[PDB]
């Protein structure tokens, strides 16, 4: 008879006793057991085809993607411990600056800037949420999928801050059209069309590795530097302390997404040929990001410096992984 | 000569895989089926005779017909019923 | 001060825009979205009746895991599991193997609606759903993990869905059909409406009640906590159904419901039915599996279907009838073929048990009782070898479950065969066959275990070979749950 | 035989099912069962005498002090739910403004003001902690005592913020003597001696009602208006956003202490003669508070306006209870 | 970024200043502070070895109540209490009545050090202590409250310490002496060092173990959670003791320790000793009350006392000896006078129990066993009336407990009498009498129940009158825990 | 004439309150004490005689001495011991 094991069969002989993280996150996708028939149905079903094409046939290759490990090691339970903490802080900010009358103290000029540069981000943030939720459902291993799950909730987290602050702003400045105008700004403002195009196009890159690169390595770095870093330093110097803080709080999420993307890239580099693959995908998309950052930041105050700073900080992210 | 069929034994609860031979008589089919049902989940009826009918349409095969001549599809489902003729 | 939720909620799901740099069909491919010719503007009427927002979610859910993980740690050392009724231990081992990884797969299913649904409210609710099944998957792994040093069967909580063991194939067969391989709108109908709202919600309630009756509070708490997450994403299919009916599609909507309810019912008849009526000790039995189904599952569907403008499925009366039968079959199948599963099946046919079975199901002893008479006589008379099988049973090509039914003095076992493109398929019911016929390209080249056996895919091509093929060895292969203790009642 | 009751015997026939609060907080002091011998020992023990004199013989009188009810209804369990929340927010502030380099951006002049007007509050706040902890141990009913328990932890909460920010300030401005100099400022700075005297004197008012009045109705209102309200508005306008926020966060605690003091006063007014008693105690102490506020605020910028504002806001607290 | 705690902790307790507007003796009255001629500067060396800060506290403790309240709510419906061994139910009823309000009183005791101690570290640690006993008081009320509809005895969780029932007087007698009526330094020695560190810490550990062995996880969790709070304020007396010894006061320090250990021991012998050795079912008995005392309480004091520069108390050997005896007496007293308490006492003298008692305490049957022989014969022979009393027992004037000891073939019951200012006092031991003699002004005019009876303070002046005086009626008055089931062993 | 004393009965485990009369003989004291100890927690010894000694100093009272003349303090503790004289 087979003996009871110390740990899951797929983890035995690891020398170190498996962590909670390893216990609940590893080797969970079963569609990768039969690359020829992922799903327990006819093998010509459109979904069969979708997974064969966009997961299995990706040029980004590894013999064992299940070896991937979040460096932050997040599980649901600790994701909600972290994020409840960070939300007590942000909801705290909202409560107490309202109480203070913070929105009343902003200048008309700044209010106008918010309507143009800040509010419509609900579309860009929802579209990252879609972006990251797609990586989830197409990635080759559960630990990859998980990082993308928690990142998708952050993206919703940001959409949610923006939706909230948008009422408060409408409540305080009823004539501006906060909440009504954002769609036409997103759709028609030249400052947004760089990003809108970047994201619409990256949203239809189905290959898992090209989705990871286009969303996590290229679009995100560019959205983050432009909307969190640049608009936030601006916010602070124009007297918006709430958005300077809010934005820095969301950049905590972004730095975590960066740490796992970097770990993934690091793992992909163990295999000959992947750097070239990733570098190629970056070159295809970088020009759309450059355009995004140009069209957005150039319309800001001190526009050209914001472009130089955002360009180089977002490139830096990729440089640090060895790309 | 080995030929798969699905045996729906009278008074059992389950249809089952039963490999028979193409040279077998119905009688010999029935005997290879009972092995998997009699004294497992069905009580012998030694006053009776085991007959073979095709499940889809109720056709009764003579005891002496061989599998070879019955016109069965591989895996075809067969009723194995108790009769006296 | 803070806003009231009511005041800003709609802005969280005002997220639709008219793409320009790519086309609508390119951003929302029909095979993933299932928008069905209905416009973005019409999908925007989608309105989830239970609303929630990010800070509420992460807050409320930290509270749930805190309690559940705390209960677990407090009771860990008492090791209730070492003195639980073995019908109960078995119940848990079956639950964890069949469910843990399917729950985790359900997050991808939710991710399907999160990216691909044209209803913005659907897309956000699905994000919380995604979070939810990540929770159900993770915790339903953390829990049985406490028990790995007790038996290798607990390893199956992780390993099951990775195997070609028949129950696992049946499981994947159901889930992949329902949620992994359908468009977004279809997932929302077939999974969250038909299965989650239709079955698994009331089931998890009952299973927590049972666990508590068994004096297993760790597990009662586990299940009971999962269940409080259900309706928040379970709600998703209703609004979809409304939109489809209000526009030109009552039939498409209907047909998915018919399909998902029948496929769910079948899985439920092998996984829950046997448990209620046979593993649960007699004196813990609150009600029968047929009663449970009538009170808690069936009147509810009728309500829902009526309220949505839909009808009762064509098979409804047959469904009604089969409540007296299907699961008795499924149980006898599982017990008889017990070395083929990863838990120990409980016979549950002692004298006392059998008069209960006859109260709840008149005719039981003069139908189901007969097979069990023979099993019993054999174990009394020292012939245990006639109570284990020497062949495979015929598997349904839709539900991947044995084709069984009423035996004994009212014999009624039927096979609903179909020849299609030079191949003979087998079906356990008129409905299973009809599922295939309406959409044969979906099922056509799949092969069940028997198919595989017959095709030479299982080697060596004998019973010990199929054991290896199914990843089963001594240690995990099931035997009689109570080690045949109930046989003494007959000598 | 006696029947099992629905609730505690001392709560039966209340019509409404008793709350958690009522269940765990009421009728718990036993020393008031024998006003002639509080403690189960010789009746001439000094502690026997202390309680007879300072609890039982107080001029502030009621037939049933056990009827008192916190309007906030706090119990330990919900005190720590509230305060963990408010601490995620404040510790959040500390983390994120550090990260921002907030202390580096303050002007030398403002740093000098902090060393003089802000840091030494650790003494004043510790002395309120002592003040409130004394009310705890001498008050005539457990529900009174409880309010004073949770208020004493708030007082420690504030001492703790100040101790913390004091290192950070020392770390950032090593030459100023933050952390070393506060005792001599507390002890010798004319700006502090108004308060120092108020608090030293109020710290030896042993009578429970006179302690409640001197600490809760008089000293606290004056410390709060001067150190939270005035120094905080000042902080904000001088570019100290951390202290403007920190101070407003602590004023949440103060508003809660006010709500229970007001409820106590309201209850004391049911009895003829108590208003006069309370009014008399206020008149004895108000002049020391006035002095406190004068010596502190006059040394601030725009000094005289701070004095008028602090005086009248603290009087307002008492006016609102009907005093 | 955040500072490390190490870096700023000292600033939290740098809170001493040189008063000017009032005098040091006015701000720190000696009768409350007990500074003892030792200067502010010397009190400032006080250094608590376990450090904690406000945000850590409120965070960690929200986590503890979450779990404990969650365990409670999860197990509430199973109502374990309705099928617990009645020796256990009794154990809980005694615990709640004797402890809930004394725990809450302990917060005032902590408040004593918070205002009045000259050591700033002491003043802050005491603030957390204050918080802690607010928690212990509150939760130890919330818990038994679940059980009010089951029996009026549960009402005693609130009512006990409000009564003149003898156990309650004994309780107040101890606590008021230890913590409610002493100066700050003295509270820190006598309560946190001698009692909390000395007894109640290891006791609560053992009691949680026992609760778990009884299959009562609600209570095991309750107790086990309280216990994790203990050392954080229990630590307080050690640094005080160091300061007193390092300056001119080894004797003052010594004498308080001698007093607090003896007074604690006595209470512990009526409240814990009987439980271990008689209410706990035989087969749950991990070790004897004497063994427990030797392993977990006594070697620890020796360690501590040696490490602080102090000596073993004069009575130590006597203490050693009395471990064989005192609690057997206390148990016999409680059982015999059972209508005078608010729980049902367990006899615990079945044949099996008695051979256990004889293994753990050689001589038991030919001393304690005799009284129990007579009790037993009487219940066998239908004379139950000779097993309940018609008089009061002599109460010790220090510990307010009956004066009892070794009966039977090695009779040794002594009374340590004292005439002082025209009054005769009674004492249960040499130590109880000595406690009074070193500080007679503290105890002099107190009267125990017997005193009161004899003075005409109890009216009517008979047994039914003392029942009323003690607030006891049928419903709460104790009887034999197992309703005399163990008598059948003898017929 | 009613006078409280504390009875320390031989072979009992507890000293107890026993109201006696000032006119009682030691014999009658002993009998009022036994009531609370004999056949409750102490076995009769009818071969023996119950005697009264003062607990503090061991003085033995003659059987016939009355309480009145013994020089007792109210509440004084008395040994009640088994002897043959
Ligand atoms: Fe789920
Ligand atoms: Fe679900
Ligand atoms: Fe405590
Ligand atoms: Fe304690
Ligand atoms: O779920
Ligand atoms: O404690």
């Amino acid at each position: 008879a087979l003996k009871p094991l110390k740990t899951w069969s797929h983890l035995a002989g690891n020398r170190r006793r498996p962590s909670e993280y390893e216990v609940v996150s590893t080797n969970l996708h079963y569609f990768t057991d039969n690359p020829e028939r992922p799903w327990e149905l006819d093998s010509n079903l459109p979904m069969q085809t979708w997974y064969k094409k966009y997961c299995f046939d990706s040029p980004l290759k590894h013999d064992d993607w299940n070896a991937f490990r979040d460096p932050d090691q997040l599980v649901y339970r600790t994701y909600n411990l972290l994020q409840d903490g960070q939300e007590s802080y942000v909801q705290g900010l909202f409560d107490q600056l309202n109480d203070r009358g913070h929105d009343q103290m902003l200048t008309r000029e700044w209010v106008e800037t918010l309507a143009r540069f800040y509010t419509p981000a609900r579309y860009l943030f929802h579209a990252l949420q879609m972006g990251s939720v797609y990586i989830h459902q197409i990635a080759p291993a559960s630990t990859i999928t998980n990082c993308a799950t928690y990142e998708t909730a952050d993206h919703l987290r940001w959409l949610t801050h923006t939706a909230y602050r948008t009422r408060e702003l409408a409540n305080c400045y009823p004539d501006v059209g906060f909440g009504k105008r954002e769609r036409d700004v997103w759709e028609n403002d030249p400052a947004w069309q760089g990003f809108r195009e970047l994201i619409e196009k990256a949203l239809i890159a189905w290959d898992w590795g090209e989705a990871f690169t286009a969303i996590n390595l290229v679009t995100k770095p560019a959205v983050e530097e432009a909307l969190l870093q640049q608009l936030g330093s601006l916010a602070q110097s124009e007297g918006d302390t709430l958005l300077g803080l809010l934005a820095q709080a969301q950049k905590r999420d972004a730095e975590r997404h960066r740490r796992w993307s970097s770990a993934l890239v690091k793992m992909a580099l163990e295999k000959e040929g992947n750097r070239e693959v990733l570098q190629k995908w970056v070159a295809k998309w970088e020009p759309l990001a450059d355009k995004a950052i140009e069209a957005y930041c150039s319309a800001l105050p001190d526009g050209e410096n914001a472009i130089v700073e955002a360009k180089s900080a977002s490139r830096y992210v990729r440089q640090m992984m060895g790309l | 000569a080995t030929f798969p069929i699905m045996s729906n034994f009278e008074r059992d609860f389950v249809i089952q895989l039963v490999p028979v031979d193409t040279e077998d008589t119905m009688d010999q089919v029935a005997e290879k089926c009972a092995y998997h049902s009699i004294n497992r989940r069905v009580h012998p009826q030694p006053e009776k005779i085991l007959r073979v009918r095709r499940h889809e349409d109720g056709t009764l095969f003579p005891r002496g017909m061989i599998v070879s001549d019955a016109g069965l599809r591989p895996t075809e489902t067969l009723d194995i019923i108790f009769m006296d003729n | 001060s803070m806003l009231k939720r009511e005041d800003w909620y709609d802005l969280t799901r005002t997220t639709n825009w008219t793409p320009k740099y790519v086309t609508e069909n390119e951003l929302f491919p029909e095979e993933m979205s299932g928008a069905r010719g209905i416009s973005m503007e019409a999908w925007e009427k989608y309105d989830e009746p239970y609303k929630i927002t990010y800070p509420e979610y992460v807050s409320i859910q930290r509270e749930k895991d805190s309690g559940a993980y705390s209960i677990k740690a407090a009771l860990e050392r008492d090791g209730f599991v070492d003195r639980a009724d073995p019908g109960w231990v078995s119940t848990m081992q079956l639950h964890f193997g069949a469910i843990a990884l399917e729950e985790y797969a359900a997050s991808t299913a939710e991710a399907r609606m999160a990216r691909f649904a044209k209803a913005p409210g659907n897309r956000n609710m699905a994000t919380f759903g995604m979070m939810d099944e990540n929770r159900h998957g993770q915790i339903q792994l953390y829990f049985p993990y406490a028990n790995v040093k007790r038996s290798r069967k607990w390893d199956w909580a992780h390993k099951a869905i990775h195997t070609n063991e028949w129950a696992a194939i049946a499981a994947r067969s159901f889930w992949d059909d329902m949620m992994m391989t359908r468009d977004s709108v279809a997932v929302s109908i077939m999974l969250t409406f038909a299965f989650e709202t239709g079955f698994s919600n009331m089931q998890f309630l009952g299973l927590a009640a049972d666990a508590a009756e068994a004096g297993d509070h760790t597990f009662a708490s586990l299940i009971s906590s999962i269940q409080t997450d259900e309706s928040r994403h379970a709600q998703q299919g209703g609004p979809s159904l409304k939109i489809l009916v209000e526009n030109g599609k009552k039939d498409e909507a209907q047909q998915m419901v018919d399909v998902a309810i029948w496929r769910s019912w079948k899985l439920f008849s092998v996984l829950t039915g046997p448990i209620m009526d046979y593993y649960t000790p007699l004196e813990s039995r609150n009600q029968s599996f047929k009663e449970f189904m009538l009170e808690w599952i069936v009147a509810q569907f009728e309500r829902q279907l009526l309220d949505l403008g839909l009808d009762k499925p064509w098979y409804w009366d047959q469904f009604m009838q089969d409540l007296d039968e299907t699961h008795h079959g499924m149980h006898l199948g599982v017990w008889y073929w017990r070395p083929t599963v990863w838990w120990d099946p409980a016979a549950g046919v002692s004298p006392e048990e059998r008069e209960w079975l006859e109260e709840k199901y008149p005719g039981w002893n003069d139908t189901w009782g007969q097979c069990w008479d023979v099993i019993t006589d054999n174990l009394v008379n020292g012939k245990p070898e006639l109570t284990v099988p020497e062949t495979l049973p015929t598997i349904c090509n839709m539900c991947n479950l044995p084709i069984a039914h009423t035996p004994g003095n009212k014999w009624n076992v039927k096979d609903y065969q179909l020849e299609y493109e030079g191949r003979l398929y087998h079906f356990g019911s008129e409905a299973d066959r009809w599922c295939f016929q309406i959409d044969p390209e979906r099922y056509k080249n799949h092969t069940n275990l028997v198919d595989r056996f017959l095709k030479g895919e299982i080697q060596p091509a004998d019973l010990a070979g199929a054991l290896m093929y199914m990843s089963l060895e001594p240690g995990v292969m099931g035997d009689d749950a109570h080690d045949y203790e109930w046989v003494k009642a007959y000598q």
